Order: C-alpha cells, then structure tokens, then sequence
C-alpha cells in the first residue's frame, strides 16, 4: 500500500505540472499584469 | 596624500582607479559635465580606423603615441583635465582599455545626478498604458529627488508575471518561479 | 492521496518580497564569485536562482566569494544570487532524536519531516570561564580499558586517535550503545543524548551504522548528522557545527549530551579545499592559517555548565586518523593540543589480539582520578600501577625464565590484566560488572589460572554474578563504593566461583 | 485566496485528475514495468510463501 | 550555440561565447577536426568565457576555431548492445566493428543514490583464493580495493577475479581500464574472446569494455572512469540486474585530474594533488555503491606511488571500500604470490555474525600467529634461531607454514610459474588452516605448503618431496 | 576618524580610511557590534586602506560598517586593581565581577627598555625553594623555562612561586595564559582561589590573571602575552618592585604568530613558521629585563614539538632562557615534591663569579654526588648491593639523604600533605646541603629530612621519630 501511494503520488505530480505548463499558455496576460501591478502598489504602500 | 572626494558608486579594477581619479579631480574645479562631454567625444575620436589602429600596435614607440594624442587633443581642444587623463592613459600604457574608463565614469556621473537603473522583464509584449502605470508606481520606490532609468524587456521564456529590478532590489513575480516554488514546497 | 495533495498545495507560502541581489560573475570548482550583494554579512546564506544555497564566505572589496552547497552544474555566469540576511542556522530540539539529518538539518531519512520548533545558529561562542564548573561526573563508555585506565568525565574532550582500521568508530559506537541502560532508566542526571556526526564516510557506512544502532534500539536517543563523501565541501566543513549546536541545545537546557566527530581529519581537508579554491594563503601541508581556530572554536563548546546555568554538559570524542602513527603531522597535533586527553589505538596491539586496541602507554586523560566512581577508582588505581609496572619490564617477556621471581610475578600479573582488558564488540558492561571483573583480576584471584583461559573465566563469572548476585551489584551501583561488607562478599564470590571451575 | 490564478490552475488540474481517477491516467507501460521489477524485489525480500494463508508448521519436538 | 576558441594552453582550451554560455560539464564539439574533438566545460572565467578540458590531443587547434555547444554532458550509448564492444571515454567504438546501435544514451555526470536508497545487506563472496577468502572475505555487491605498488600483482589478481567470478556470475559485467598499459588492453580482449565471454558472432557477450589507456590526454583519463561507471550504472538500474564492475587503475583518475588542475588556476594541495582531491573522488566513488534497485560488485585496482600507503590518493581511497586487500612487495619478493599482506588486509564482513565462529577464530588465530612471528624476528636477528626458546621455534615453524600456505597457483599464472590453476572452496581453506594451527601437520616440511591448493595437496607434495630426498 | 570596512577575508579585515590613516598597531573599534570587536592595524596597502587583524570573531561584518580609530595601540587598565582579576587580551574583565576600575591605562605595544636603563649586575632571585634555589637558581630579569608535562605538579609550583615571591620580595605577579584551554583556565582560577593567592573578599590578591582562550581568533592569541607584559611593566616601572610573569604556554605564542603571519600572506619560513619568528620573539622577550626601577622575572612553560630541540620555535626560545626547571614524572613516583629534576635543571648563572664560590662548590658537589649515585644505581640493580664497597655505600647514603632533603613542603599544598609551608631562605639551604655533604648527619634516618625546611627541622624530626 505504501509503495502504491508514493508511486501514484509522484505520477500525479508529474501529470499535474505537465498540465500546468501546457495550460499556462492560456490567455490571462492583462489580468496577470493587473494583479502584479496592484501587488507592487501594495508593496510600495507598505514600503514607506 | 591630498584628500580626494569619493564618487557615489565604487568601480574596481584599472578602470575603477582611473575613473575615480578623474571624477575626484573634476569635482574640484566643478567641471564634471563638460568632462563627461569631452569623454564622450574622445570615445569616438579613439574609434577612427587610423587612431584605433595605431593605438593597438605595440611597436609604436610610447612617446610617439603620447605626442599623437597630444596633437589630437590640441585639435579637439579638450579641457586640461581630459587632455591630462588621455596623456596619463597613454604613457601608463593602459589606453587599450580607455572605453572601460569612460563607461565607468558614466556610471559614476549618472549616480551623481541620481538616475537609478531599473528593469522590467515581462511575460510577453506589453502595452504603454501599462508602462505608464509601472513607471508611476516604481517612482514610489526611489528616494526624494532620484530619477528612474527604466529599460523594459520582453521575455516569453518566463510564463507570466514579471521581474522588476531597481538598483539591486529585485522582486520576482513571474508565474514560472511561482510554479517551481509550489512544486518544491509540494515535493 | 489526491485529497492530501489539495492541502499540500494549499500549505505553501506564495508571498514575494523586495530582496537584495547580486549576479554571478564567475563559477567553477564549486566557488561562485557573486558581484553585488553590497549589504551581505560575512558568513551568510545566499540562495542562487536555480535553487542551491551558498555561504558568502569571502567578502572581497569588489565581489563576494560564495561557496555553493552542491554541484555548481546548475549555476552559470549571470545567474541571480538573492541574500537571505540570516547567518547559517539549523533546527534543534528533541524532535531530532531518532532521525538522520544532513549538515543543514534536513531529514535525509525519508521517514517524514523534522517537526522542530526552535532553530539555532551554528557560529555561537563557547561558554566563558565562569559558566563552567570542574569535570566531576563520569561518562561510562562501557569499555573496560577506556572506563578504568583512561576515564572520561562529562564535559571533557577526549580525542580518539589512531591509524586506519584500528577500531575508533567501534569505540564510539560501543559508547553510544552503552548509554541505553541509563536512557531507559529513571534518573535524568544520568541520561546521555548521544549525537554522531559522520563526515567523509560513504553513505553505505552510515547506513550500516544506523542499522547497528537500530538493532540495539539505540536510536531513540541518538541523532545522526551526516555529511557524506559526495556532499560538497561546505557541507562537510559545516556538519560538525550543526552537530555541536544540536548538542548545545541540550547542554544549555540542563540535559547531558555527547557528540562524536568522525573524522575531524576529513573536515579539515574539506576546509582546505574551500580555502585553496577561495585563494586564501596556504600554510603547512597546504592548510590555511585557520585550521587551528577552526577546530579550537568547535571543541571548546564541549563544556560542563555549572548549576546556575542549568547543570547541562556536552562531551566530545573527536575521532582523528593518523598516517602510520605520525602523531606529529599538522592536524593530529592541532587537535591533540586542544583536547583533554587521547585514547591511542594501535595495530600491533589490534593484531596481537588486544581488542579494543587501546595503547594504555600513550593514552592519557587530564581529568584523571576524578571522572571515576569511587568503586572503579579503588580498583583502577591498583590496576593502573600494576599495568605500568608490567609494561616497564615487558621487554623480558620473551625470556621470562632465567629471571628473578619478582619480575616473574610482575609478568604473571600483567599478562592476566592484559587478558582481562580484552573486550568483545558492541558488548559494553555496566560499571559494577567491570568493577567485579577487575577486582577478581587485581587481587590475585587469577594468578594461578593459565592466561589462555582468562577470557573464559571472565564471561562465566559475569553469567555467574548477574544471574545470581544482582543484589550485590545493585549495592555497589547505588552507592559507587566498596564498603568492607561488599569487599568481603566480592572476595567470597570470587573465591568460591574459582573453586567451582 | 482564489486571487492567485496559480492556486485555481493547480486545483482544477487536480480535480480533472481525480475525475479521471477511474483509472491512473497516462500511467504508461514503463509505469507497469517499474511496478513489475520493484514488486518482485519486494516479494523476494519477503520470501516466496503464498501471501494468502497461514503457512502451517507442524513444529518438531526434540 | 556557437563560440570561438580564444586560448589553447597545454590541454586546456578557453572558449569565448557571444550567445548564452553553456552550463558546466556540457560537451562542446570543436568544428573542423578530422577526429571528433570534445571539450568539457569546467569553469566560467567571467566575461562570457569558459574554460574546458579537451578529451583528445589539442594539436592543430587554431585560435578562433568555431565550437558547437552540444547541449548536454557527454552522452554515451548504453544497453545490451554495448556488450563485447570496446569504447572510448566518449562512447565511440575503438574495436573497428562499426557503430554501437543502441536505443538509450546516458550522460556520464549523474548523481549518487540518496541515503534512502542504500541497501544494508551484506553476505560473503567466494573468490576461490585462500588468503582473500580467509582473512578478508569479499562482500557480495560491495566496493573492493586492491592496493599495492607497481609489479606486485594487481593486474594478475584482477585477471583471476575476472576468470573466476565473471563466467560463474549470471548478470552482466564491465571492465573500465583507466590509464593502464595499452598492451594489457588487447591481452584482456583476446583472453576474453578465448574464454567466450565476448563473442564476435552472436549477441551472447557478457562483458562490456571501456578503455582510456594511458596514451590518452589527461582530460580523457579523468572521465573514462565515469564512462565505464555509467555503463555499469545502467546495467544496474534500468536492466534490473546484478553487475560486476572492474576498474584498473583508479589512481590514474586522480593523477589525471592532478595533471590539469594547475592549468585551471588552482593552488596545489599537499603533495601536488589538486585541492579538490577528496570530493572529486567522492562524487565518483559514490555512484558505485549497491542500492535497492540493483547490485554492483566493484573491484578497483588502486596504485600506490612508491608503495606509500600514506600518500593522499590511497589514504583518501581507503574510506570508500568494504574490503581492502593490500598487496605488499616485502611478501611478493619471498615468492608468496598472491602478494597479499595478511595483516594490512581488512574486510567489513569479518564479524563472527557474518562468517561464524569457526571462520572468524581461524582467521584471528592466523593473524595472531603472523604478528607473533613478526615480533620474534627481531630477536632471531640477534640470537640466531638456535638460542631461541623451545616453545617459540614451534610458533616460528607454524608461522612459516601458514605464510607459505597462503600462496596459491593462479589459473592465469600458468605462464609465470608453469603450475596449474587451483581453486579452494572456503570450507577447505578453513579446514587447512585449522589443521596447521592445531599442529596436525607439524611434522611436514615447510616447502610442502608452497604453491599448493587444498591441504591434501600439501600432504601429497610432502610425500613426493620425501621420495626424491 | 571613521573609516569603513571594505573587505572581510576570514579573520583579516581591511578598512578604508580617507581623512587620515592610523599608524600601524593602532586599535580600531568596529561600530555596530554588541560584543566589542577590536581590530589592530598590520599594514598600509596604499589607496588610504589598512589591513587589520581582528581580535574576535568576524562573522556578521558588512562591507561598509564604520570603524572608529581609537588613536593608540590596544590599551588596557594597569592599576593595582587588576590584581586577582581575569581580563582578556583587550583588557575587558571576564570574571563576571564588574569593570576593572583603574585610573591608569597602558598600551600593550611599548618598546623595550633602552640600553642605559639596563642593569649590569646579574643578581639571584631567592624563590625559597631548596632545589630550584640551589641547583638551578632563578635570576632577576631572567627568562626561566619550565619543562615537564601535566600530573607532575606544574600548577602547584606556579602558585608556590607566586606566594613565595609575594612574601619574600614583596612583589606581585602576573599570569598570561596564551592559548589557555577554557576548562584548564577555570580550574586554575579555582585552584588559586583555594590556595589563597587570589582573594575575592578583601582585595589582597597576588596574581593578575590574563587569558587568551584557545578559541579566540589567532590575532588575539599573539597579543595575550603583551597584555601580561604590560600589566607587569606597570608594577616594575610605577612601583619599582620585582615581578613574576608566567606565560603558559610559550609555544602557542609562536603558533599564534605563525597563524597571523600566514593570514597576512607572508611567505612561510623554515618549517612553516613566520618569516619574523626571531624578531617576533625578540620584541617580547626583551621587555622581560631588570632595569634600575625594578625587574620582571618570567617563568615560561615550553612545549618542544616532536621532541625537536632543533625546531625553530624551541630553538628561538632557548636563545633567551636564563634557566630551566625540568619537572619530571619519574621523581614524582618517589614522592619527592616538587618533582624538579636536579640533574637536568640548568642555569646560566650557576657560575662562581655570580652566585659565589660557596654556593657554586656546594651545588657542583651535590650534582657530582647525585650523578655518582645514579651510576651506582645501575650496578646495584644489576648485580646487587654486595657488589659495592663502603667507599661507594657512603656516597649512596649521602645521595639518598640529599634526594630526600631536596623535597620541600609548599604552603599552598597544605591540602595534600597537611605539613606547613616552609620558605627556607637561601643561606639555610646552602648550610643544610654543605653539611649533609660533609657527613655531619650520616647517622640520622633518611626520613629525618623527607619533606622538611631547613636542616634543623630535619634534626628535630629525626629525634621525634627515633623515640
Ligand atoms: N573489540 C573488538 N573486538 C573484535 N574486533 C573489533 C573490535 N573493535 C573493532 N574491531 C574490528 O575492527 C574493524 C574496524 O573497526 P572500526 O570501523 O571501528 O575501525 P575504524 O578505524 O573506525 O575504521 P575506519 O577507520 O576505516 O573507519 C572492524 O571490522 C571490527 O571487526
Ligand atoms: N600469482 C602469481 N604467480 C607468479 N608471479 C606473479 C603472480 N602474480 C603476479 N606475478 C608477477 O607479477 C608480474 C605482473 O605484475 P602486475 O600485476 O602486472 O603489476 P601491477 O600489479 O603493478 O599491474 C608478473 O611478471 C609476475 O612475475
Ligand atoms: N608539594 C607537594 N606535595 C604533595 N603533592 C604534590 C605537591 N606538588 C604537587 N603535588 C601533586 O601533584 C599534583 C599536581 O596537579 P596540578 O597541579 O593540579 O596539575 P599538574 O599535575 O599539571 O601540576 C597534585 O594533585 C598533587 O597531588
Ligand atoms: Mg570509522
Ligand atoms: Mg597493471
């Protein structure tokens, strides 16, 4: 059982990050820039 | 020895020593701006094929090179400081790395006028309005008086987000590094 | 699984920060030359972009020489090095006991993660001159020779020096196993929390070692740090301080610890590589000028705190390897002038059959009479004098006859005592059994018994005492002295047993 | 918490995976080969006795 | 990418790149070379430069030659298609039999198995050699070393181990000659062809070969060890097999590193060895351990310069072995071949729990008597043997008998001594040494035990010697 | 003046002043630490930068910290209030008893007394110990050297010398523990507190301990003997009195110097020692001299590495020693305490021009009789007492009596033997030995002399135990 679990775990990982790299090509550019710029805004606001 | 005024930034090596000497000597006599102008001029004047060819051959007697530099500097009518620096480099034999000197001096003069370097590496192409907001917010990180010298860059190699350098400070909010971070904390 | 993966993902730290940074100028041989990091503290942990660590060791005016904690195959001229601002530190606590951690306190045992709460630096200073109090308690190693002739108090550095394959790690592991009897009992003033730092050994050796410890169920109170041969030089140079900090936690927490460095001559080699690659000036045998400061600031943490600072302790048994009895080499003399003793091991003795191959002539302990129990003191004083007398005239042994009956007696006593000191492997003995055996030995209850049989007697006697007169042994142990009643009872048991065999 | 699109991305890849968990998706025959090898080795380490009953002994007296 | 050669000093080439630099350990192909020249990156000198050690002679290199970055470290063929095929450091056949048609390429610079993967089991191996099987039993699937200077018998002993264990061993085998005579190369090749372990007709070969013999540049002797090690690592992991891995020498690896270290701009350590000796040896000698996926029985012939076991090379290598059999010249010049030193030799599986009381106590009796004989020699030097005791002459005679009895005529030494090869099952060695120590043969002459297998041959030789008397 | 750190390479820092550099050997304080970190300049590298050797751990230093130039070399308090205290190299107390409140301060780098100051008369320092004061007399302002290992009464002899000098000559003492194991440092502190040389209650202590531990960086183990020299120079100069100065050990002074020199990049000399070995030892063994104001004796423990008396360190030390005291184990088994060996202990002033004809004749006669007895010991052991005539048995009896009479009961050692400390003056020792040699006491049992002071006490003991 323990070997089953660990091996399936690593396989699930492999698959999941492969799908992550496959999918991140999806269109979220402007949204990502918006959130990141807001985050820089917060970082500066806490900066001083 | 005589007290010398240190630059704002420290550069090291041969170019570091020569640039620091020139900067401290120029700060006295307050000739920094015209010194930088003349440095830029000698930049090109040392790139002409004949000048750039006779100043690499090591079989041109040193005094010959010194006198040719003196004549060229008379023609170009440089300040005493810049002509003396060109001489100095000439007889010490270290003129082969003159471009290193002036470049360093630029980096020393820039920080004097307070233009901090920056850099924004983006996931992909970027709008200008986005660049406008980026500049307006990054100005929030400078001190009182400084200026921003931002060199945008496009990078599809990263997945998303962006990398922002401000002087040394470095904030990485690229989706790529987030992916590696989650995979690591998950493994 | 899947459901577990959900919180595995959730249980992260996605936040970012405004951090300093410098870019690698150069790399090669395991030494990055970062440029930038203008505000990086000397001996600080920086992180490369790929994921490695580094310890910014050499702050030069223009660049900072960082030493990578791994193969630099992953690093390239141009990478980004982000500083963390925190000097090297490691986890500590009682969560580590029974685990196997690497130089940085990361479980390399599988077996789940370390659940430590409080961390601790690695470059702390040793306790001063006032905190310490004289060395008074004994550390029963369970080995007759070590425990009677060259004692080891708690809070004392005791070099274990000797050539290759003479049984140094075996002495250390017998010491580790012996503590089981205390660590299972009740009193907390006799529990020793052994630690074992493995430097330069190959992972097969450390695996076999942890197998030995687990078999004897001696892991429930042992930590096993390990900077094995394949781990880059910084992780071998840095493991001893990780171990010493894990032990300093106990020491300043009113507990008693014990840390075994194995070897300390494979840490100095790693530090030599680090320095020579950083281009620091070399010295004798190419070691830098710090290869004394290196060890000294490590072996000077082994203290015995007083009763105002807790009463804790930290023994230290640095194993050193000497090239063919060349005790005059650089590192052996550097580490012989720091410690409070030495247990010299020799191969002439190992192959004559005197195992453990301890060479009582050269082995000394500079605490001496103290660090022994009154019972063992009474026995071992006479034993030590008799053995010295025998050694000074053992040159005649090959003749024996043709000589005065006095020297014949001296040889007939020294041979018996030498045979009694022989011990098995991973068979440490409580102090009372050692006292019983050496009492039967030094009082003449074997002089008429042929040497070849002494070993037999020994074992038999123990079997005839442990299974029969546990009350007498308890009487000796609870009060560590031989009251005249106990003395006479021991005499009667020895005499009647010898008669019955 | 959903503000970071990374979390949702991982989450629903995970979900789709669990739904596909009707079988181990994209196992690949190399998966089976690894299983084969390690399962044997484990069994030999555990012996050859049938792993289904109480192997009888019929213990022998002096 | 594509860089240019900027400097060529000795066998170290500095290459300048304008595109992205190649990571460390990559392989670079120098263009315009009739024979493939492969450099390995080993530094990043800063200023978009790299420094590389060349795997072939640098004759003809011209400042400015274009150099192509391969992308990944030196990759070599692996699989059961490299069996009976000699290979270079870069895995290209040198047996003039055509390319190595494989499906898997492996990169020589891998990582060691982690602590969780280590296998903690150990059980004796039977090499059919009296001294080795008695005083230093070889653990199966455990690193083994054959120390000793030059001309003591390291190569003959490895030839014996190949002859015995190889054929009688199911799984594959690999022999990775590092920096040793090219003559021994084809001597081994022809011997193996004769034995049939290598077949040039069918795919029934059992031994792969790798050769970086000492005419190659130092850059290509520090890496051929990794090539052979990579082939054996594949046969362990991917093929799920058990492997034998013979290396000879494995001191030419550290010497070959020392040769180029200075040119790489490194201060020289203790005895001229590179500063990074210990860790460069650790990162190699820890890809050879047996793991839970497979087993490797590694036999390494370790040179010892000037018979000095204190030298940094052997002194460091001593920590990376299970069984160390230290051949001695003092014993080889008495005619006791194999020259093994019964006292310097050691093993990890010489514990009674792993060999039993009989074997352990026989071995310890042998060692005790040999040491006592050494002690007496000091006296015999002054007295002369006559003035000795009467119980001592017994011990000296027994020690001489045992010392001669540990010799043995090897199957490959039929051309040196003219004898016939002998093998001795472990039980018989134990029987013979028990009898000798007990005194059951105290009447026979000493020369009865010289170069004989089991003890019964000793009694037969005693007869045949007494007949011609 | 405030410079800034610019490099931190191991334990070697490099600071960059601008306005004006500090002359070599100046002490700089690193600003921004919590533990007082003190650097000491060692070079000028041009470009207004100075290479300083750090006197404490240099982890946590940041390129750019501010380093404030003190003005003068490492300065320490030197009053009489430094008596009975422990202070590390820079003069900071480490006895957890508070500040060392003194009105004076002294720099540890002061040049040796000029030639005119030097005193031209070689005197003899009366230690009050029979064996030391008879066979190997200690000379005022002489660099005595104390051989022998542990277990033979080397600390007890130190405490006894301290006590005897404090009583007889009314002069204080010092103890510069170069490379002093922390455990042994604490043990020595408590031994002195027991024996009473250090007194925590009334300020009547006779020792000013100084400790450079074995873990403090190398730059701060080379200068932990100059600290002791300065504490003792204060007494000699500002109070004109004799002084002791125990430097345990004097092979770790050379070791610390060698490490420092290696760090500064200097080429190693003959056997890896620093190129300046001879001068480094000279500029420290040359302040230990007797000027006209006072004198600084010095008892320096010596370790001879690998028993090489040719080794450059024990070969550079012996060029200064004016005595020797070979504590031996073989003489401790007999119980003769102090274990001082009589036949190895040398002394340059054992010459009739200095000690006097009587002293020299007596000492040489004792040496000759002891040598003859050592020789006859072999004949007796091999063949037997029968083999000897009475012309030799008389010398044997006299030699046994002398070997007994050399033992003395120390005052500090009262805890061991219970006997009372006997500070036998020089004249009494000379008379006792000149008489035991003249056969005047050939009848008293040997145990008459064992562990006594003058010879008269031996007579009284013989009378007591003979009834
Ligand atoms: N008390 C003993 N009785 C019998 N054999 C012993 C004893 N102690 C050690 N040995 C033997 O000595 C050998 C080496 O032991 P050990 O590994 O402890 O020495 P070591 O010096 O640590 O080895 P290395 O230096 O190579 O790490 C072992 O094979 C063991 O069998
Ligand atoms: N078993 C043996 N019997 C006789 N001679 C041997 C034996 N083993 C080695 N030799 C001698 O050693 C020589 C070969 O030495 P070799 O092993 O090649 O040296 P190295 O060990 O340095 O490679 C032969 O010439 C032979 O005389
Ligand atoms: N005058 C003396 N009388 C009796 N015993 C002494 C005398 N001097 C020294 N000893 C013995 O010698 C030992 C010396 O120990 P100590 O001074 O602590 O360290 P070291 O052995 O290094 O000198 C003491 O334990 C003491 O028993
Ligand atoms: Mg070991
Ligand atoms: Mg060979």
């Amino acid at each position: 059982q323990n070997m089953m679990r660990q091996k399936e775990q690593e396989h699930m990982i492999n698959w999941v990050e492969k799908r992550v790299v496959q999918s991140i090509s999806a269109q979220q550019e402007k949204e990502t820039i918006a959130k990141c710029i807001a985050d820089l805004k917060l970082l500066s606001k806490k900066a001083q | 020895f005589a007290k010398l005024v240190r630059p704002p930034v420290q550069i090291y090596g041969i170019e570091g020593r020569y640039a620091t000497a020139l900067y401290s000597a120029a700060s006295k006599q307050n000739k920094l701006e015209q010194v930088e102008k003349e440095l830029l001029r000698v930049g090109q004047i040392l790139k002409e094929p004949k000048m750039a060819a006779s100043l690499l051959n090591p079989y041109v007697k040193r005094s010959v090179k010194v006198k040719s530099l003196s004549d060229m500097t008379a023609k170009e009518k440089f300040s005493p400081l810049t002509s003396n620096l060109i001489n100095l480099l000439a007889e010490n034999g270290r003129l082969t790395n003159t471009p290193a000197v002036i470049s360093a001096f630029s980096t020393m003069m820039s920080v004097h006028r307070g233009e901090v370097p920056c850099t924004v590496t983006t996931a992909s192409a970027l709008d200008e309005a986005t660049l406008t907001e980026l500049k307006t917010v990054l100005k929030s990180f400078l001190s009182k008086g400084q200026v921003l010298k931002l060199e945008v860059k496009i990078d599809p190699s990263i997945m998303g987000g962006m990398i922002v350098r401000i002087g040394e400070k470095y904030v990485d909010m690229s989706a790529k590094t987030k992916i590696q971070k989650l995979s690591r904390a998950m493994r | 699984v899947s459901s577990i993966l959900e919180e595995r993902i959730l249980g992260a730290d996605t936040s970012v920060d405004l951090e300093e940074t410098g870019r690698v100028l150069s790399i090669g041989d395991g030494i990055a030359r970062v440029h930038g990091l203008r505000n990086v503290q000397a001996e600080e942990m920086v992180e490369f972009s790929s994921g490695l660590k580094g310890m910014s060791l050499n702050l030069e005016p223009d660049n900072v020489g960082v030493v990578v904690f791994g193969n630099d195959k992953l690093i390239k001229e141009g990478d980004i090095v982000k500083r963390t601002g925190a000097i090297v530190d490691v986890p500590v606590g009682e969560e580590l006991l029974g685990r196997v951690v690497d130089a940085l306190g990361n479980a390399i045992d599988g077996k789940g993660p370390i659940g430590s709460k409080a961390r601790r630096r690695v470059g702390l200073k040793a306790p001063g001159i006032i905190p310490r109090i004289s060395v008074r308690e004994p550390m029963q190693t369970g080995i007759k020779a070590v425990d009677s002739l060259v004692p080891i108090g708690r809070g004392q550095r005791e070099l274990i020096i000797g050539d290759r394959q003479t049984g140094k790690t075996s002495i250390a592991i017998d010491t580790i196993i012996n503590q089981k009897r205390f660590n299972d009992g009740t009193d907390e003033k006799k529990k020793l929390y052994c630690i074992y730092v493995a430097i330069g050994q190959k992972r097969s050796t450390v695996a076999q070692l942890v197998k030995r410890l687990t078999d004897a169920d001696a892991m429930k109170y042992t930590i096993v740090v390990s900077a094995t041969a394949s781990d880059a030089a910084p992780l071998q140079y840095l493991a001893p301080y990780s171990g010493c900090s894990m032990g300093e936690y106990f020491r300043d927490n009113g507990k008693h610890a014990l840390i075994i460095y194995d070897d300390l001559s494979k840490q100095a080699v790693a530090y030599r590589q680090m320095s020579l690659l950083l281009r620091r000036p070399p010295g004798r045998e190419a070691y830098p000028g710090d290869v004394f400061y290196l060890h000294s600031r490590l072996l000077e943490r082994a203290a015995k705190m007083n009763d105002a600072f807790g009463g804790g302790s930290l023994t230290a048994l640095p194993v050193i390897e000497t090239q063919a009895g060349d005790v005059s080499a650089y590192i052996p003399t550097n580490v012989i002038s720091i410690t409070d003793g030495q247990i010299f091991l020799e191969t002439e003795l190992f192959y004559k059959g005197i195992r453990p191959a301890i060479n009582v002539g050269l082995s000394v302990s500079r605490v001496g009479s103290a660090a022994q129990t009154r019972a063992m003191k009474q026995v071992a004083g006479t034993m030590k004098l008799e053995l010295a007398q025998y050694r000074e005239v053992a040159a005649f042994a090959q003749f024996g006859s043709d000589l005065d009956a006095a020297t014949q007696q001296l040889l007939s006593r020294g041979v018996r005592l030498t045979e009694l000191l022989k011990q098995g492997q991973y068979s440490p003995m409580a102090i009372e059994e050692q006292v019983a055996v050496i009492y039967a030995g030094v009082r003449g209850y074997l002089d008429k018994l042929e040497p070849s049989k002494i070993t037999k007697f020994e074992n038999a006697f123990l079997s005839h005492v442990i299974s029969q007169h546990q009350a007498l042994l308890g009487k000796i142990r609870t009060d560590g002295k031989i009251s005249e009643e106990s003395d006479a009872k021991l005499k009667e048991i020895v005499t009647n047993f010898l008669a019955g065999f | 918490d959903p503000v970071q699109k990374l979390f949702v991305d991982k989450i629903r890849e995970y979900r789709t995976k669990r739904q596909t968990s009707g079988g181990p998706v994209d196992a690949g025959p190399e998966y089976q080969q690894d299983l084969d090898r390690e399962l044997f080795k484990l069994k030999q380490m555990y012996g050859k006795a049938d792993m289904n009953t109480f192997p009888n002994f019929t213990f022998e007296d002096p | 990418t594509t860089g240019r050669i900027v400097a060529v000093i000795g066998a170290v080439v500095d290459v300048q790149f304008d595109e992205g630099l190649p990571p460390i350990l990559n392989a670079l192909e120098v263009q315009g070379r009739e024979t493939r020249l492969v450099l390995e990156v080993a530094q990043h000198l800063g200023e978009s430069t790299v420094r590389t050690i060349a795997m072939d002679g640098t004759e003809g290199l011209v400042r400015g030659q274009k150099v192509l970055d391969s992308g990944a470290p030196i990759r070599i063929p692996v699989g059961p298609e490299t069996l009976g095929r000699i290979m270079n450091v870069i895995g290209e056949p040198i047996d003039e039999r055509g390319p190595i048609k494989t499906k898997q390429f492996a990169a020589i610079h891998a990582e060691a198995p982690e602590f969780v993967e280590m296998s903690v089991e150990q059980e004796i191996l039977v090499t059919g050699i009296k001294v080795v099987d008695l005083l230093a039993p070889y653990a199966k699937g455990g690193k083994i070393g054959l120390f000793g200077g030059a001309g003591v018998g390291k190569t003959v002993l490895i030839m014996e181990l190949i002859n015995n264990v190889a054929k009688a061993h199911g799984g594959y085998s690999v022999f990775a000659g590092v920096g040793e005579r090219t003559r021994e190369g084809n001597d081994l090749y022809h011997e193996m062809i004769e034995s049939g372990v290598i077949n040039l007709k069918d795919a029934t070969s059992k031994v792969a070969l790798v050769y970086g013999q000492m005419n190659e540049p130092p850059g290509a002797r520090a890496r051929v060890a990794l090539t052979g090690l990579t082939v054996a690592e594949y046969f362990r992991d991917q093929e799920g097999q058990d492997v034998l891995l013979f290396i000879d020498n494995i001191f030419r690896f550290t010497q070959a590193g020392s040769e180029v270290s200075a040119l790489l701009g490194r201060i020289p350590s203790a005895v001229g060895y590179q500063p990074t000796l210990a860790t460069d040896m650790g990162t190699m000698q820890e890809r050879i351990t047996t793991t839970k996926k497979g087993s490797i029985t590694s036999v390494q012939a370790i040179y010892v310069p000037a018979d000095d076991l204190t030298d940094p090379a052997p002194a460091t290598t001593f920590a990376h072995l299970d069984a160390t059999t230290v051949l001695s010249r003092a014993i080889a010049e008495l005619g006791i071949y194999p020259a093994v030193d019964p006292l310097d030799s050691t093993s990890r599986i010489m514990d009674p729990n792993i060999v039993g009381s009989e074997h352990y106590d026989v071995a310890r009796g042998v060692q005790k008597i040999l040491q006592d004989y050494k002690s007496l020699q000091d006296i015999i030097a002054i007295l002369g043997m006559d003035e000795l005791s009467e119980e001592d002459k017994l011990t000296v005679s027994r020690a001489r008998k045992i010392q001669r009895f540990l010799s043995q005529p090897f199957q490959v030494a039929e051309v040196f001594t003219g004898h016939l090869g002998k093998l001795v099952p472990l039980k018989e060695t134990i029987k013979g040494f028990q009898q000798i120590l007990a005194g059951e043969y105290d009447h026979l002459p000493e020369q009865a035990f010289y170069m004989v297998g089991p003890i019964e041959e000793a009694v037969a030789k005693a007869d045949k010697l007494a007949e011609e008397h």
